[PDB]
């Protein structure tokens, strides 16, 4: 996933 | 190291403007300091974070632990690369490693979690999220409810003792004892900050000033790290020890380097304060403490503080308390304020220089009527603090406690002195109506103190009867204050129990619906953290109050009258  | 800039370290005088420039046009002072510290620091490797056997450990792989500093698990003999957990040891003002930036564990993670708070030995943590947000997960719930009472994740056993649900965090009371080992129970401290969005900031900097001035105050029996984690364990986690660390720093050199603090973050963890407001954030923390400072008085204490807080020695100066209230930063024109300022609006107005801010005005479902919106101690109840209605009014009056459903009404003045009318006389003996709207006093309940009135109200859409009740506090001229409190709080009493916790239920009234009413909702929010908390931040709680309405206690004898009757009925 992605935290940005 | 990299090329960012070479701030200059604010001192305590020239930090409220320093602050107050570095903010101008939107900031871009700020935005260019904090775009200029680096995500991360290519240099500290990262190759434990990144290995296959432990990419299910990370929550995001946009965030991963250096490898100098990351913390490590016990290796259990033969399951590969079982010492890796998300997690970085941060350090302080001076403590190193003071505390222990972790990634919200994931299901896959919770028992390496609560591994890792027995073999760091941590007595503290400080959980600044939710487990869910936008129905996305950002953190596994590692702890049993309060009614599943105890659950053991792997060999840690974690048994909850107490759950206090506060406004904007919940304090829970741990006990932990690893059982495949004769070692035991230790007691954990867990805050959970709710009122701070992923990506975010909370709603006020004081907010923040306040879980920092909790934890600060917990138990650290073991001088072990401090968990302070969130999602990815690096933005609204980061960003909090900006303010813990950096007010220590006020307290010791009276001056921060924030801008290097957060780099020496980035420098032990991966983009750690994530977001030019976070950023921004932890100055406004600073700001506002150096500016108000500490003002939130224990139960314990209230009594003997007071005391001193009142004598003001060298007769000659003011006193400390007359020092606080001089230091509340009236917001003048604060906001916008044309609304309730238009032409045929203006002959709305019992009192021409006391308007609601456009900001927070009632909505008459818009259409206008002078009465505006005031925060709760629990958020988000909300009041209605209203003036007294005028005979030119009397009907719009109605129409928003029907709208808004208000369940009780409170009125502090007379209907008037003599001749001059204090407030219209929204009521009748018939069955008074007023548009889509009719009211019929059914009740009018008389005492030494203050009278009841009972309404049962309907509109045309009959079968609908909504039983509305209305207490009038006559003691209490805008002259003198309260003459006999203890009965004022009493007041309270009844209408507090008339009112129904948790769907605006109430609505208070007077003149402008700040002179007197301040001084009642201020004792409401006070009255409630009193005994949902024991403390009493009397300063902020008036704070809040100038914020949203012109007129709130504007005077050091309803300043100075907060404490009296919160102290006097609490011995």
């Amino acid at each position: 996933p992605t935290y940005s | 190291e990299k090329q960012l800039m070479n701030v200059e370290p604010i001192h305590a005088d020239i930090l409220l403007e320093t602050y107050k420039r570095k903010i101008a046009d939107e900031g871009r002072p700020f935005l260019a300091e904090f775009q200029s510290i680096p995500r991360v620091f290519s240099k500290f490797p990262i190759k434990e974070a990144r290995k296959p056997f432990n990419q299910n450990k990370n929550r995001y792989v946009d965030i991963l632990p250096y490898d100098y500093n990351r913390v490590e698990l016990s290796e259990i003999n033969g399951d590969a690369g079982s010492n890796y957990i998300n997690a970085s040891y941060i350090d302080g003002f001076k403590e190193p490693r003071k505390y222990i930036a972790a990634q919200g564990p994931r299901d896959e993670t919770v028992d390496d979690f609560w591994r890792m708070i027995w073999e760091q030995k941590a007595t503290v943590i400080v959980m600044v999220t939710r487990c869910e947000e936008g129905n996305r997960n950002k953190c596994a719930e590692y702890w049993p409810s309060m009614e599943e009472g105890t659950r053991a994740f792997g060999d840690v056993v974690v048994k909850i003792n107490q759950h206090k649900r506060c406004p904007d965090y919940i304090i829970q009371k741990l006990n932990i004892v690893n059982k495949k080992e004769k070692a035991t129970g230790r007691e954990v401290t867990h805050i959970q900050f709710t009122s701070w969005p992923d990506h975010g900031v909370p709603e006020d900097p004081h907010l923040l000033l306040k879980l920092r001035r909790r934890v600060n105050a917990f138990s650290n029996f073991f001088s072990g790290p401090i968990v302070v984690h969130s999602s990815a364990g690096v933005g609204r986690t980061g960003t909090y020890i900006g303010i813990d660390a950096m007010l220590e720093g006020l307290e010791a050199e009276n001056k921060v380097d924030v801008y290097g603090y957060v780099v020496k973050l980035r420098r032990q963890r991966c983009l750690m304060v994530q977001v030019e407001a976070q950023y921004i954030l932890i100055h406004q923390a600073l700001v506002e403490y150096n500016q108000f400072g500490e003002t939130e008085v224990n139960l314990s204490e209230l009594h003997p503080y007071l005391h001193n807080m009142k004598k003001r020695d060298p007769p000659s100066e003011p006193s400390p308390l007359e020092a606080e209230f001089q230091r509340l930063p009236s917001y003048r024109s604060w906001r916008t304020q044309h609304i309730g300022n238009q032409e045929e609006n203006k002959s709305k107005n019992r009192n021409s220089n006391v308007i609601p801010y456009d900001y927070n005005r009632v909505p008459l479902k818009s259409k206008y009527i002078n009465a505006s919106f005031i925060m709760s101690y629990w958020k988000p109840e909300v009041m209605i603090a209203a003036q007294g209605p005028l005979k030119e009014t009397i009907g719009d009056f109605w129409q928003m406690i029907f709208q808004r459903k208000v369940k009780v009404i409170v009125m502090l003045t007379e209907l008037k002195h003599g001749d001059q009318e204090i407030c219209a006389q929204y009521w009748g003996e018939g069955k008074q109506t007023y548009g889509d709207i009719e009211v019929d006093l059914k009740d009018t309940d008389k005492s030494s103190t203050y009278t009841l009135r009972v309404f049962e109200l309907r509109h045309s859409k009959r079968k609908d009867s909504r039983t509305v009740y209305q207490y009038q506090y006559t003691n209490w001229s805008v002259e003198q204050l309260p003459a006999e409190p203890k009965e004022l709080i009493s007041m309270i009493q009844v209408v507090k129990q008339k009112l129904p916790q948790k769907n605006t239920p109430l609505l208070i009234h007077c003149r402008d619906g700040s002179q007197q009413t301040g001084i009642f909702c201020a004792l409401l929010n006070l009255l409630e953290s009193a005994e949902t908390e024991e403390v009493v931040d009397i300063f902020q709680v008036v704070k809040a109050l100038r914020k949203a309405r012109l007129g709130m206690v504007s005077t050091f004898e309803q300043y100075q009258f907060l404490y009296d009757v919160i102290a006097s009925t609490y011995p």
